[PDB]
RNA sequence: AGUCGC
């Protein structure tokens, strides 16, 4: 302990981890040497033993939780849990946003999404200090119920409070950066920054090039939308090689400009110019878009249960309790049994106990503490039912529900994958011609495809017609002529 | 996007009506009331309200899908009494005890008490 | 049919020819007719990986090997 | 009608903050619409049009609108006198279905400045401002009243905007939420057995459980029906409690009258064909 | 007239509303960032 | 001179090893980020074990 | 064998118990943009007429 | 149109559906097509496809349209019964204890599609009107629908029970003339097992009215699970004091004879088991005791259940989980095993490097006492990541094997 | 960020307690009674303010407040 | 990559504390893409000399 | 390419 007491004193001295290591009372260990040691669990261990195991140790853990890698700190008492859902949290956790780094005010980068309100959990790992977790969290504090209520949100999707999400709950700001070169390039093409007229350049699609500034961009503060043209771009190509004038008009121009799609609408946040690493005027130009929480996007506690949100009601149907603090999700109960995430419950109740004690809960996997009784025990003196649960009141018929739900705090995740981005559909679009068949991606506003197994299915089905409408006349269909005398086409 | 506009949930479209009334074929004297942008506040008040009534034989709102404002009610009476009288009649004495309450309100405020305004 | 530099609405002769990129088809303004053969310009329809696997293109049957330095590639 | 059930009311205790009181005579299902009133139909005053002229300071542009739009507005002058902005003739806004406020702040000392609804102005006479000290001479004073944060600045940043609140009810927006908690309760002592305890003895007996003093938890009576209704208004203060629950009463019944008008316009205007 | 364009730091204005290479003056920055419109735009508190 | 070497951040070769919380502030950088991974063609890219 | 389709949509699913077994509720945006081609009659002229 | 999803392993994966349009951004699907797609709604998108000719409409209409698909010949049963949460809520709904008011009955029938109009009398009149819950659910079942037996849940007898006189026990299920006499419904009576009412209502009146019938029947059950409720909580997963220190003491029981056949082989008056060899039957014979202890154990666990906690309420009607997953939670989680086997020695001769070198005891290899209420121990924690992946993995070379 | 104004689930006003928070937790370090002072009683109010994380001192460091 | 089932996917004995147990990814590349532990430190090298 | 979604 008089070790101990020198890293108390790092606080004004010159102590650290380094002196620690010189004591020599730590040591480093690979793997194939980890081979060879007798290891203790834990400093209480190898104390009480006499005759209880063994006494030849040489080595002891500085803390067994430690054998987690960074992601899975995060998530509170991951022994509770199943073990793949510990794994599949360490994917979502990685996936949720929030606020990635301070300074991303001023970063240009691709793509990024930032929390309004995030808060640092209730209930936390002692890891979760180290990760700098409390300076930037990744999601929100919900009062949950597992409930049925109405039948919405059964098979992993989850009713919210509407007046929750419009008070400003799991908002978010969405930032993407378009970016453009103005290159010398060609042997006598040029490219310029300017705003294109129909006058005198060749492409001129529908959309609007008024938005664009004299400059040839647009500027902060004005309103984007599905078909803005961003930025003037032109480029001056035939030059005059095709004899004569060549002049009519649009002549001397073809336009490449850069535009809208993928932030199907948005305002102009940032508009920056400079000078890349070529020397060429260079553009980047930020759009910021805020995202509500919607009926499609997707959400999940720290213990690996990801659901969609089903539906969204008023705070005045949302069930509701004694004061009438009506909960923001409700997660079904189905979801729980089956998939044995225990630890999402002690979570609640755990989170229910320090938030009302005002005091930040631990919830490190390897103690003691005997934490599922004793946590019971506290909530129990602050005046609840000892072990969670609620009366609710039915929200609408304002009834008093038959049972209890069961409800309280617990962090949860808005993750990046969110429905307004995925939504499709096409009705006649380009053609790519390889195939003359339609183009793949949303970046090229494509089909989908209609694969060698839904194909099989239709046989399956025996309708034929529509397997023929399908996999011909709807995508593809063409007219040959064909010689009779010879099978060949020419 | 595809959210309707906050507003929309209650307001009456220019080209709708805020109650429409159809019979019911499968039984004898009975009614079924379209009540437009209107939500369980109103539906679930005007259910009870009928079911106090000892000429009423059944009585029922169903919100016929929760993203499309609208309710519905199905009333059925004795075939001496019609079914919308009741209705009528259930409203104005519904609209009778809000008012003897909200005297009694004011009038309770009234007491003395202090910082009542 | 070989005169057409953009010109073919069979009505009245042409103003200006429109390209409604998402629909895929060239429209004409002062009527509605299309006259269709859609290729929103074949340079962006050549981008067929997404999924599928990209910087090592397996998509890649057309090298480019600048040529406008040299005399031909 | 010979079997209308009067409602008797009765106010326990009341403060400026919260008006908690018991209804006794009436039906559950009153006792609960007149709760979804309270929270959804009460009309209120709330930002909704800004409109912003500068912004440098370390935040964007909507967050600073959004803020700014759950401000809490002093409706206690009857927003009766203030029409709906649909309803009133006037092309877009005007003094008679809006509020204009004004916001001017720049931080030109070298000392970090919060930026508060104080310093939101009411263009509009002073019967409609922020709750901040404008009524509050008060001799039980906080040392602080700041009302809300609508931001933080640093040297050199600018804010300058215009904004326009419209009397709108909680049904569309939140942000016109006239409480700030409404507690509702029933049978405390689960006599009619709405809800079923398992191990009865775990429960804690509420503050209105008291009629069964005795341990002996919940007795039961088969032939009861739901009375005595047991309320806490609390109010943000954006409108004082006493008077949200009278105007809610009173959306009530205008809306009800509406109804049974629009019902009646069914069998005046084109005779209904029923029979 | 894009003449605008605050700097990269001295955030004096630029005056570049030509062809001209965007060096702040004074300034040696050349990180030019694009001031706001003159235009009004609305945000619905909602 | 021979050639141009990739810095990784935060490394002893950086600009950024000896800064304390104010002057990373100052620089527009965040104290925070983590460093260790190369800045090329404006895109961060960083090495896999 | 496999080819893209035209008239095709994709979007994230939801449960609605409200709905019939075989209904599928959906959004606006899909069905503006996706079509169905009517051929015209000398009855239902008048309908899509007005359309 | 038709809609459908991947991977499209089979018929009932792509099927027609009428659209409706609704506000928000996604698919909205009735909640009973979930499982023959396969889906959830933990965030999976799905493709419509829409015909665009009165022959394909036609064909698709009059083949494809789910009503049709719902008895697979994939295995002649239903592809599609009642499932989640509104299985449960039927459950519970049919006990014979559900009684309810003239005001709950009236907002039920409102709920119904087919509804006559003609409330039913209530099974009891006096001294107030009362409906059972079985008595509203036969105006739910079609025509004349009838099933029998079909009551082989966990409740009643393993069957000579019954037979020692038919004390209706209160668990099998009759129905005659399309009316519910007795009994309570369930996995057995709705799921999609091949003896089924599903069943019946599609053999028996015709695809469209069995339609409506499994739109009808979610629908008013739903209303009732309203009021009714249902939840989740530790409540559920705790039991008592004599329970888990019967639980620590079969463990402790367990454990002890371990050490026995430890110290038999140890001592080499052990002798093998005739085909086998000698650590294959020291091997058997462990695995033998640390199962049969975990099943006593597991057995004790459902007996201490009470009748009114939800856990047990899911797993015995049929929702979601097993009798299994309730003694992991409850008692004990149990073996840990890689390929089959006791966890290997990764290191030389040991699994970590905690334990001391050959120590076959159930824990140092494997065996986990503790409960997922309890917590796992670090070592207990780390051997049941090593259990999980082999599902982590199997997951991913069977998808892609299957596939080819 | 910033706090808040209106706690998210229930909607009492909660932005004006920051400020007089801070200075309780310099004083009185009982959070549970910083907290109560307050007159947060309720829960959800309480994890609203007992939570937040207050960014905006670390943003405001940044030398141009102006871009 | 793509069409092998294998053992070097499985966590192993000796990844106690030296690599996440749990942290490995959900698709085709899991347990392929291990994630080292939080204590975990990897020796940068020296001379025998 | 890799990352990633189910
Ligand atoms: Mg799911
Ligand atoms: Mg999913
Ligand atoms: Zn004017
Ligand atoms: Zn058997």
């Amino acid at each position: 302990k008089r070790h101990i007491d020198q890293l108390k004193e790092r606080e004004y001295n010159n102590y650290s981890w380094q002196d620690l290591v010189a004591s020599g009372v730590v040591e480093y260990i690979d793997t194939l040497e980890e081979e060879t040691v007798m290891l203790a669990m834990t400093p209480d261990d190898l104390q009480e033993k006499e005759v209880a195991y063994c006494s030849t140790y040489t080595h002891c853990e500085i803390h067994p939780s430690m054998i987690l890698g960074v992601c899975a700190s995060i998530i509170p008492f991951p022994d509770h849990n199943q073990s793949p859902r510990n794994t599949y949290q360490s994917a979502m956790g990685k996936q949720a946003m929030g606020v990635y780094i301070t300074n991303f005010h001023v970063r240009m980068d691709t793509l990024a999404h930032v929390l309004y309100y995030p808060q640092k959990p209730l209930v936390t790992t002692r890891s979760m200090e180290y990760l700098r977790f409390r300076e930037l969290p990744a999601g929100i504090n919900s009062i949950v119920a597992i409930a049925s209520y109405t039948g919405y949100n059964q098979e992993d999707s989850v009713i919210m409070n509407r007046s929750a999400v419009d008070r400003g709950f799991f908002r978010s700001v969405f930032y993407r950066s378009y970016k453009e070169q103005e290159s010398k390039k060609g042997f006598d093409q040029e490219e310029v920054f300017e705003k294109p007229t129909r006058e005198t350049c060749q492409g001129m699609r529908h959309a609007i090039y008024d938005k664009l500034d004299d400059d040839g961009l647009i500027a902060p503060g004005v309103r984007v939308s599905g078909d803005d043209v961003i930025i003037g771009k032109t480029v001056t190509l035939p030059e005059n090689e095709d004899e004569l004038e060549s002049t009519n008009r649009r002549y001397t121009k073809r336009d490449c400009s850069t535009f809208l799609r993928t932030s199907e609408t948005g305002i102009v946040d940032q508009v920056m110019v400079t000078l890349n690493q070529e020397g060429y005027k260079f553009c980047k130009i930020r759009v910021r878009s805020v995202r509500i929480p919607q009926i499609g996007d997707k959400f999940a506690s720290r213990h690996g249960q990801k659901g969609t949100c089903g539906i969204q009601y008023r705070q005045e149907d949302m069930p509701f309790t004694c004061e009438g603090i009506t909960p923001d999700i409700i997660i079904n109960p189905h979801a729980i049994p089956s998939r044995m995430t225990i630890g999402h419950l002690i979570e609640c109740l755990q989170g229910k106990v320090s938030a009302n004690k005002g005091e930040i809960g631990d919830a490190t996997p390897f103690n003691d503490a005997v934490n599922v009784q004793k946590i019971s025990n506290l909530l129990s003196d602050y005046g609840y039912h000892l072990r969670g649960n609620e009366v609710l009141y039915n929200g609408f018929t304002g009834r008093k529900i038959t049972s209890q739900i069961f409800i309280g705090p617990t962090y949860y995740q808005r993750l990046k994958h969110m429905v307004d981005d995925k939504i499709h559909s096409r009705a006649r679009g380009p053609i790519q011609i390889l195939n003359r068949q339609p183009m793949e991606g949303r970046s090229r506003d494509g089909g989908l495809r209609f694969g060698e197994m839904e194909r099989d299915c239709q046989i399956a089905h025996g309708a034929a017609q529509f397997l023929r409408e399908r996999l011909f006349e709807a995508s593809d269909p063409y007219q040959v002529h064909v010689c009779n005398l010879c099978g060949i086409m020419a | 996007m595809n959210a309707p506009p906050a507003f929309e949930s209650f307001l009456l479209f220019e080209g709708e009506k805020k109650i429409t009334i159809n019979k019911d074929t499968k039984v004898p004297n009975a009614c079924l009331f379209t009540i437009n942008k209107e939500d369980h506040t109103l539906g679930n008040i005007i259910k009870s309200q009928l079911l106090k009534d000892p000429q009423v034989l059944f009585a029922g709102y169903k919100v016929p899908h929760p993203l499309e404002h609208k309710i519905i009610i199905r009333v059925q009476t004795t075939p001496d009494y019609s079914p919308q009288e009741a209705f009528t009649n259930a409203i104005t004495d519904l609209i009778s005890e809000l008012s003897l309450l909200e005297e009694r309100f004011r009038v309770a405020i009234k007491d003395k008490q202090e910082g009542i305004e | 049919l070989d005169a057409l530099p953009r010109v073919t609405c069979p009505n009245h002769p042409d103003a200006i020819l429109v390209e409604d990129y998402r629909a895929g088809d060239m429209i004409c303004p002062e009527c509605g007719l299309v006259v269709g053969d859609r290729v929103i310009d074949v340079g962006s329809e050549w981008r067929t990986f997404s999924n599928d696997k990209a910087t090592k293109d397996p998509s890649r049957v057309g090298d480019s090997q600048n040529p406008l330095l040299s005399d031909g590639d | 009608m010979p079997y209308a059930n009067q409602p008797t009311v009765r106010i326990t205790e009341l403060t400026d903050e919260n008006v908690k009181f018991i209804i006794e005579n009436t039906d559950l299902a009153v006792a609960n619409s007149i709760r979804r009133v309270f929270i959804a139909e009460v009309p209120i005053i709330a930002i909704d049009w800004v409109q912003i002229d500068a912004n440098s300071s370390v935040l964007h542009d909507e967050f600073i609108a959004h803020r700014l739009g759950l401000i809490p507005l002093i409706s206690d002058d009857i927003v009766d006198k203030l029409q709906y902005s649909r309803d009133c003739t006037c092309e877009e806004f005007c003094p008679e279905c809006s509020v204009e406020f004004t916001l001017d702040v720049r931080c030109n000392e070298d000392q970090t400045r919060h930026v508060t609804s104080r310093d939101l102005i009411s263009n509009s006479p002073r019967v409609i401002p922020v709750t901040s000290r404008n009524r509050d001479n008060d001799p039980n004073d906080y040392v602080e009243q700041d009302d809300i944060l609508i931001v933080k600045l640093r040297k050199g940043q600018e804010l300058r905007l215009r904004a326009y609140a419209k009397k709108g009810f909680g049904k569309e927006h939140a942000k016109w939420n006239p409480t700030a908690g409404v507690a509702f309760e029933y049978d405390p002592d689960n006599a009619l057995r709405h809800t079923v305890y398992p191990k009865p003895e775990e429960w804690p007996k509420s503050e209105y459980s008291e009629l069964d003093e005795d341990e002996s938890q919940a007795p039961y009576d088969p032939n009861g029906k739901p009375e005595r209704f047991y309320y806490n208004v609390e109010s943000c203060g954006s409108l004082r409690p006493e008077t949200i629950v009278l105007s809610a009463l009173s959306g009530l019944k205008k809306k009800l009258s509406d109804l049974q008008t629009q019902l009646s316009h069914e069998i005046q205007s084109d005779v209904l064909t029923i029979n | 007239q894009p003449m605008i364009y605050i700097c990269g730091e001295c955030h004096t204005e630029n005056e570049i509303k030509s062809r001209d290479p965007i060096r702040c003056r004074e300034c040696g920055y050349r990180i030019m960032y694009k001031k706001r419109t003159k235009r009004l735009v609305v945000f619905d508190a909602r | 001179f021979i050639g141009k070497i990739p810095i990784m951040l935060r490394s002893t070769y950086c600009l950024l090893n000896g800064l304390t919380d104010r002057d990373l502030c100052e620089l527009n950088e965040c104290p925070l980020d983590p460093g260790g991974y190369f800045i090329i063609n404006g895109s961060e890219k960083v090495l896999i074990a | 064998m496999g080819k893209r389709v035209d008239f095709s949509a994709r979007t994230v699913i939801t449960p609605d118990p409200n709905l019939s077994i075989d209904q599928v509720g959906v959004p606006r945006s899909i069905a503006a943009n996706m079509t169905f081609a009517e051929i015209v009659t000398p009855f239902n002229i008048d309908r899509l007429q007005e359309l | 149109v038709i809609f459908n999803r991947q991977p499209t392993l089979h018929k009932m994966s792509m099927m027609g559906h009428r659209v409706r349009i609704l506000p928000w951004s996604t698919f909205r699907l009735n909640l009973s097509v979930t499982t023959p797609y396969n889906a959830d709604f933990d965030g999976d998108e799905m493709n419509l496809h829409l015909p665009q000719s009165l022959e394909t409409r036609a064909e698709i209409q009059e083949l494809a349209m789910v009503p049709r698909m719902i008895v697979t010949p994939q295995s002649n049963r239903p592809v599609m019964g009642i499932v989640q949460d509104t299985l449960t809520a039927v459950r519970k709904f049919t006990k014979r204890d559900v009684f309810l008011e003239r005001g709950e009955v009236m907002n039920l029938l409102m709920f119904l599609s087919t509804w006559d109009g003609k409330v039913p009398q209530p099974a009891i009149l006096k001294p107030r009107p009362l409906w059972t819950g079985k008595q509203i659910f036969s105006l739910i079942i079609p025509g004349h629908i009838n099933c029998i037996r079909t009551h082989s849940t966990h409740p009643d007898d393993e069957d000579s029970g019954p037979y020692k006189h038919i004390s209706p026990g209160d668990t099998k299920v009759v129905v005659e003339n399309g009316e519910l006499i007795m009994g309570i419904l369930c996995k057995k009576s709705l799921g999609t097992s091949a003896g089924s009412l599903v069943h019946i209502s599609y053999l028996e009146m015709g695809h469209d009215i069995t339609r409506l019938f499994y739109s009808n029947i979610q629908t008013v059950i739903n209303n009732w699970l309203l009021i009714e409720g249902h939840t989740i909580g530790i409540g559920d997963s705790i039991a008592d004091s004599k329970t888990y220190q019967d639980i620590q003491n079969t463990i402790k029981k367990a454990k002890q004879d371990v050490i026995e056949v430890i110290e038999k082989a140890h001592n080499n008056e052990l002798e093998p088991t005739p085909g086998n060899t000698l650590r294959q039957t020291f091997e058997n014979q462990v695995n033998r005791i640390l199962n049969d202890a975990r099943d006593k154990t597991g057995s004790s666990a459902q007996k201490s259940l009470s009748e009114y906690n939800n856990f047990k309420s899911m797993v015995v009607s049929g929702a979601k989980g097993s009798k299994i997953n309730i003694s992991q939670v409850i008692a004990v989680v149990g073996q840990q095993n890689v390929e089959g086997k006791r966890i290997p020695f990764g290191f030389k001769h040991r699994t970590l490097p905690h334990f001391i070198k050959d120590d076959y005891g159930p824990e140092s290899r494997g065996f986990v006492e503790n409960s997922y209420l309890a917590g796992l121990t670090p070592t207990e924690f780390f051997f049941h990541a090593m259990g999980g992946r082999e599902g982590l993995i199997d997951t991913a070379v069977k998808t892609a094997e299957t596939g080819y | 960020m910033i706090i808040p104004v209106r706690c998210f689930t229930c909607g009492k006003i909660v932005g004006n307690k920051w400020e007089a928070y801070l200075g309780l937790l310099q004083a009185e370090y009982t959070e549970g009674d910083a907290l109560d002072a307050l007159g947060l009683k309720r829960y959800c109010c309480r994890r609203m303010l007992l939570a937040h994380v207050d960014l905006i001192e670390k943003l405001l460091n940044y030398a141009p407040l102006e871009k | 990559r793509d069409g092998k089932l294998a053992k070097p996917r499985q966590l192993h004995n000796t990844l106690w504390g030296m690599v996440c147990p749990a942290e490995t990814p959900e698709g085709h590349a899991v347990g392929l893409v291990k994630n080292l532990a939080l204590m975990a430190y990897i020796s940068v090298g020296s001379q025998p000399s």
